[PDB]
RNA sequence: CGAUGUCGGCUCAUCACAUCCUGGGGCUGAAGUAGGUCCCAAGGGUAUGGCUGUUCGCCAUUUAAAGUGGUACGCGAGCUGGGUUUAGAACGUCGUGAGACAGUUCGGUCCCUAUCUGCCGUGGGCGCUGGAGAACUGAGGGGGGCUGCUCCUAGUACGAGAGGACCGGAGUGGACGCAUCACUGGUGUUCGGGUUGUCAUGCCAAUGGCACUGCCCGGUAGCUAAAUGCGGAAGAGAUAAGUGCUGAAAGCAUCUAAGCACGAAACUUGCCCCGAGAUGAGUUCUCCCUGACCCUUUAAGGGUCCUGAAGGAACGUUGAAGACGACGACGUUGAUAGGCCGGGUGUGUAAGCGCAGCGAUGCGUUGAGCUAACCGGUACUAAUGAACCGUGAGGCUUAACCU
RNA sequence: AAUUCCUUGUCGGGUAAGUUCCGACCUGCACGAAUGGCGUAAUGAUGGCCAGGCUGUCUCCACCCGAGACUCAGUGAAAU
RNA sequence: ACACAGGUGGUCAGGUAGAGAAUACCAAGGCGCUUGAGAGAACUCGGGUGAAGGAACUAGGCAAAAUGGUGCCGUAACUUC
RNA sequence: AGGACCGAACCGACUAAUGUCGAAAAAUUAGCGGAUGACUUGUGGCUGGGGGUGAAAGGCCAAUCAAACCGGGAGAUAGCU
C-alpha cells in the first residue's frame, strides 16, 4: 500500500538508495499503489556515482511491499521494507542491471519481462 | 453445525505432518509457469500457525537475499503439495512475532533435542 | 451493537465488576439464598455455577484455584467438604432465580437466588 | 423462472484442482412444497406460494392450519411467492427442490440483511468524519450543515441523514452457482450473500440474463 | 433552543397522551396459599407456584 | 441600527445550462491519428499537492475531465478564527501634540439543553365498516446510471511515407455504491501467559489486590476495513439535433404540407428498494362466533342475565432484532437462555511431587493445565395452572340471479 | 528590513513544486547614529523557516474500556 | 448567596522501594465524595490499541506520540574564555 | 560564591481540551515557568478621589475605575425614545 510522500528502498543498482513516490499513476483520484503499479517518484538520495543522481523526476514500478500481495488462494507474500525498480519515463524499460532482493509472479506483464529476468529470486 | 463440519472433513488432506512453532521447515509448492507446474521450494522458520480446521493456514519466514520474506500457506490447499520439517526449533511462545526485528545471530534459536 | 456479546456490564468499571462477583458469591455459598438486583442476580449464575463444578472432585489444585477466586478460607473450607460433594447426582442448573416485587427506594427488580438445597 | 427458498448456513470455501479458492455459501434449500397456487381468475397475476421448514403443531395458528390443510401439504415456517413466466405451471402438491438450480448459472440472493442499529452518519452514508483537533470543539462525527439558508429555507427531502442503517432487504445478484446438493440440500454460490447465519434467503436466478 | 410563542392546553394534553400510565389487572392467585400475587413473582408469603421456597 | 455575525478553509450539499469529460450529429482550410467550431444533451462524473489567511493565481505531477455559475458572493443555535475589525506593543510615515495610516508586524475568552416548520428514523390511536391471521397486487415514490487501458478486428481502410482508425466483440483496472467475514488483517480492559514495585492470604511455595488493563506478548466470538464478492447493463417504446423516402402547394425542385422510416448516457419502461393511510383504504386464501330477555323517545336504540371463539395483548426465557416501543424465536406436548458434557480455538509444558545442582533454575511427569461470546448435543435451573381484552353470523337501496 | 508602495522586485540556495524562510544586488515609496547605529557568546512558556525522531494530525478511519446521552423510580430548574 | 471539584498561616509527619517531604503500595487514622436501577444506539466527554504510510493534515506538527534514570566513553560551530 | 543548574512543597498562569443557564460571577484536567531570591508568606500598621499606588497596562484602589462608593444639591437637564 502505496500512496504520496511513501519512502522506498531501491531495488536496482541504478544509482538512488531511497526515492519517494510523489504520485500514484494508473487512473484518476487513486488512493494507493500496489502490485505492479507504475508511480511517479523523485529520488530523495542517489549514491555518488549513478546513472541518476538527487533531484530527478522518474517513473518507477514496485517489487515488494510490507503490505504484501495476494496469491489466488489466500496466500500473501508479505516483505519488510518497501522496494521499487526505476524506470525512464517514455520508455518502461529500466535503467539498473541488476535487481536485490525478490520480485513477486504478479509483476509478469511483458513490459516487465526485462525485470523478471533480472531478479535473483522467484 | 452437522453441515459445515461435513462439507470441510471431506476436503480436508488426510496427511499433514505436525509440527510446533518455530521448526525450520521446507516447503514445496506447486507454481505455475504459462505451460509448466513446476514444484519451486520454500524453507523458513515457522512464526505462527492458525488452526481452524479446513480454514487453517501457517506462516513461514524465510530471510532471503538482502531482505526478509513472510510468506503465508493455506494449510488445505491444492498449492501446498509438501511440508516438511528440517530442525525442531524450541521456543516457548506460541507466535513468533519477535523475530520480526531481530538479525543475525540475535534471530537463531535453540534446537527441541529433548 | 454487541452482536453475539455476551457478560452484562453493570454500570461498574472492569475492577469492580469482576470485585463484586467476588464478594457477591461468597454471600451466596456462605448463606445459600441472598436478595439482589434482578440483573445482578443473573449473571451470578455465571460465575457461581462454575466454582461449584469446580467443586466437584476436591484436589490440591482445586481448592487452589477455587482461592484463586473468591479469595476466602472458609469459602473453599464449605466448598469441596460440605457443599461440594453434596450435588454428586445433579449436573449443572445448580442455583436458581426468583422474582420477588421491586426494590422500595429506587424502584429495581429484587431476586432471592438460591441453590436447590437448603433442607436443614 | 421460479425461485426458492432457503436458509443462510455459514460460509466456506472449494479448492479448485489448479489450487485457487473460491468464497462459497452454504445455503440450505430443503423441499419447497407449493400451498396455493394462484390463478387468473382469482388473482389476475400469475403466481405460485410455497413454503420449506416445519413449525409446531401447537404454535400454529387455526386460521393458518386451515391454509396448509387446504393444499394438504405440511405446515412449514413461513409463506413466500414467486413469478411466474407463463411457459410454466406447478400444480399443488408438488415439492420443488434444489435440483432446478442444476441448469442455472447465476442467481440473485435475496434476505433481510444484518441490523445493524440506529448508526451514525458517517457509519451509515459514507461521510468523512472533520479534524479530530486543531481547535475543533464537540463536532467530529456529526452531519455538518444540512442545507442552504434562507432561500430553500428546509432541508431538502432525502437528505443523507441518522437513521436505522441495516435490517432492511436486500438483493445481491449475478452470485455464480459452484454446486448443487440434493442429498444434502445443499446450494454453493460463489461471494458472500446477505443476512446473519441462519436467516431466510429467497433464491432465484438471475433476471441479468 | 428557545421557543417562539407558547403551546396551549391543546398543545400540552396531546403530547400527555402516549405518557398514560399502564394498566395490568392480571393478578394470580397462589397454587397453595390462594393469595394475590404478579406474575412470576413471588406472593407476598414467599410461597411460589405452590411450593414455600423462602421458608418465612 | 430595543442587532441580519464579516472573508477563507472543513462538512454537507442541491439547482441552472451559457457543456470541461463521456453520448448523438452538421461544416471543415476534415486523407489518417488527432483537432477547430456550431447544434442537441444536465444521467453520471467533474484531482492531489508547494507557496498564500486568500477566494484567485503561478508552479510540479496527473486525469476521460480537473465546467461556469445560483443558492444571504449557500453553509458559525454545525466546526475552525488564519485574515479584516477592540483594548497591549513596535516600525516607516503624517502632526508641535494627544493620536492616525484596506501601510506593516507580534499577541488577542467565538454563547445557546430545539416548542414549531423542515428532515432522517420509528412506534402509539383510529379508520378501512363482522372480527382475526396471512400472502400479495401495485397507483405512486426512492436508489442506480462514471470510465481508463490492453488485445482481437488489422498493423487492413486511409495515406509518398511516417503513422494509423470507424463499427463490433472480449479481457482486465481506477473511482463510487451495496453486501459480507471464508482468506489477509486491526480490535478484542469478560481468555491464557510473562514480568517490576508493593501489601495482604500466618510463613516457604502458590495465589490475589493496586499501580492508565501497572507494563507488555499473544488471541476466541463479534465488529470491521486496508480483505473478498457483486453492481452500473443489454433490450424495448417514444423522441432531440441530424439523416431520410415519396411528394404537392409552386408541371421542375423540396424531409412536410397528407403519409411512412431511422435517430442520443437525456424522457418512459427494463434492475433493485419502500409501498393499499393509494380515506380511490383494492385482491386472494384460511379460520371463528347462528342464546334468550324486558323497555321503547319502536331508533342502524337502550340495559341486564347466559355465553366470551379465532385471535391479540400481557408476563416470562430471550435473540446475529433493538435507544424505548416495535420485529423474530420459545414457554415443559420445552433446546428459548443459563448451566452441564463433549468438541473446537487460544494459550502455551499448570499445580504437586519426584530428580540434578551450592543456588537462581533446569529436567520428568506434560504440548498438561486453564480456556469468555463459538459447534453438536443434555431438561439440571428458569420459562406456572390460569386470568385480561376481543363476542353471539355482520346496515340501506338497487340490479342480476336460486326459490 | 518588524521599515520596500510599485512587488509574489531580481539573482542564487533549499523543495519535484517555496506570495514565508536563508545569502546577496540597492532602484532607501518614506533606514541611520543615545526618540541610538551595527555586531554579539549565553538566555528565552518569544517571532519565521528547515531536517531527523515520532506518531490516528491526516490518507480513511476501525474496534474497545469507562462518564453522560436512552428506559424505569424519586426530586425537580432556566432563557423565552 | 448553597451541605459549592475553588481560597485559608504554622506543627507532628511510620514501613518497603527510592536521592527524595517525588512517586507506587500499605500503617496509624479517617473515608466511599447524599440520587439510584437497567440498557450497552447515534453523538459528546476521558482514555487504550492499531494494518500500510509517516505531516500528505493545517493558517501552524496545536494536539498526541516519542525522549526520559545511574555510572561510564564521547561531544562541533562559536565564545565575553 | 552564584538575581547559577535539574527538580517537589510554594508562588506564577504559556498551550490545549472541558466548562460557557459551569462544580466555579476565570475554575478543572494533562503538560508548562521561577523555585537562596528584584523570592514567598503570616500578622499589625501607613498612603485616598483629580487623590493614592504603579519594574507604567491608562492598570489597581472590596466582583465597580480614562477619575470608586454612600448620602445630599436634584424630580439635574434631555430640541431625543
Amino acid at each position: 500500500m502505496i500512496q504520496e510522500q511513501t519512502m522506498l528502498n531501491v531495488a536496482d543498482n541504478s544509482g538512488a538508495r531511497r526515492v519517494m513516490c510523489i504520485k500514484v499513476l494508473g487512473g484518476s483520484h487513486r488512493r494507493y499503489a500496489g502490485v505492479g503499479d507504475i508511480i511517479k517518484i523523485t529520488i530523495k538520495e542517489a549514491i555518488p556515482r549513478g546513472k541518476v543522481k538527487k533531484g530527478d523526476v522518474l517513473k518507477a514500478v514496485v517489487v515488494r511491499t510490507k503490505k504484501g500481495v495476494r496469491r489466488p488462494d489466500g496466500s500473501v507474500i508479505r516483505f519488510d521494507g518497501n522496494a521499487c525498480v526505476l524506470l525512464n519515463n517514455n520508455s518502461e524499460q529500466p535503467i539498473g542491471t541488476r535487481i536485490f532482493g525478490p520480485v513477486t509472479r504478479e509483476l509478469r506483464s511483458e513490459k516487465f519481462m526485462k525485470i523478471i529476468s533480472l531478479a535473483p529470486e522467484v | 453445525s452437522n453441515i459445515i463440519k461435513q462439507l470441510e472433513q471431506e476436503q480436508m488432506k488426510q496427511d499433514v505432518p505436525s509440527f510446533r512453532p518455530g521448526d525450520t521447515v521446507e516447503v514445496k509448492v506447486w507454481v505455475v509457469e504459462g505451460s509448466k507446474k513446476r514444484l519451486q521450494a520454500f524453507e523458513g522458520v515457522v512464526i505462527a500457525i492458525r488452526n481452524r480446521g479446513l480454514h487453517s493456514a501457517f506462516t513461514v519466514r524465510k530471510i532471503s537475499n538482502g531482505e526478509g520474506v513472510e510468506r503465508v500457506f493455506q494449510t488445505h490447499s491444492p498449492v501446498v503439495d509438501s511440508i516438511s520439517v528440517k530442525r525442531r526449533g524450541a521456543v516457548r511462545k506460541a507466535k513468533l512475532y519477535y523475530l520480526r526485528e531481530r538479525t543475525g545471530k540475535a534471530a537463531r534459536i535453540k534446537e527441541r533435542l529433548n | 451493537m454487541r452482536h453475539r456479546k455476551s457478560g452484562r456490564q453493570l454500570n461498574r468499571n472492569s475492577s469492580h465488576r469482576q470485585a463484586m462477583f467476588r464478594n457477591m458469591a461468597g454471600s451466596l455459598v456462605r448463606h445459600e439464598i441472598i436478595k439482589t438486583t434482578l440483573p445482578k442476580a443473573k449473571e451470578l449464575r455465571r460465575v457461581v455455577e462454575p466454582l461449584i463444578t469446580l467443586a466437584k472432585t476436591d484436589s490440591v489444585a482445586n481448592r487452589r484455584l477455587a482461592f484463586a477466586r473468591t479469595r476466602d478460607n472458609e469459602i473453599v473450607a464449605k466448598l469441596f467438604n460440605e457443599l461440594g460433594p453434596r450435588f454428586a447426582s445433579r449436573a449443572g442448573g445448580y442455583t436458581r432465580i426468583l422474582k420477588c416485587g421491586f426494590r422500595a427506594g429506587d424502584n429495581a427488580p429484587m431476586a432471592y437466588i438460591e441453590l436447590v438445597d437448603r433442607s436443614e | 423462472m421460479i425461485g426458492l427458498v432457503g436458509k443462510k448456513v455459514g460460509m466456506t470455501r472449494i479448492f479448485t484442482e489448479d489450487g485457487v479458492s473460491i468464497p462459497v455459501t452454504v445455503i440450505e434449500v430443503e423441499a419447497n412444497r407449493v400451498t396455493q397456487v394462484k390463478d387468473l381468475a382469482n388473482d389476475g397475476y400469475r403466481a405460485i406460494q410455497v413454503t420449506t421448514g416445519a413449525k409446531k403443531a401447537n404454535r400454529v395458528t387455526k386460521p393458518e392450519a386451515g391454509h396448509f390443510a387446504k393444499a394438504g401439504v405440511e405446515a412449514g415456517r413461513g409463506l413466500w411467492e414467486f413469478r411466474l413466466a407463463e411457459g410454466e405451471e406447478f400444480t399443488v402438491g408438488q415439492s420443488i427442490s434444489v435440483e432446478l438450480f442444476a441448469d442455472v448459472k447465476k442467481v440473485d440472493v435475496t434476505g433481510t440483511s444484518k441490523g445493524k442499529g440506529f448508526a451514525g452518519t458517517v457509519k451509515r452514508w459514507n461521510f468523512r468524519t472533520q479534524d479530530a483537533t486543531h481547535g475543533n470543539s464537540l463536532s467530529h462525527r456529526v452531519p455538518g450543515s444540512i442545507g442552504q439558508n434562507q432561500t430553500p429555507g428546509k432541508v431538502f427531502k432525502g437528505k443523507k441523514m441518522a437513521g436505522q442503517m441495516g435490517n432492511e432487504r436486500v438483493t445481491v445478484q449475478s452470485l455464480d452457482v459452484v454446486r448443487v446438493d440434493a442429498e444434502r440440500n445443499l446450494l454453493l454460490v460463489k461471494g458472500a450473500v446477505p443476512g446473519a447465519t441462519g436467516s431466510d434467503l429467497i433464491v432465484k436466478p438471475a433476471v441479468k440474463a | 433552543a428557545v421557543q417562539q410563542n407558547k403551546p396551549t392546553r391543546s398543545k400540552r394534553g396531546m403530547r400527555r397522551s402516549h405518557d398514560a400510565l399502564t394498566a395490568v389487572t392480571s393478578l394470580s392467585v397462589d397454587k397453595t396459599s390462594g393469595e394475590k400475587h404478579l406474575r412470576h413473582h413471588i406472593t407476598a408469603d414467599g410461597y411460589y407456584r405452590g411450593r414455600k421456597v423462602i421458608a418465612k
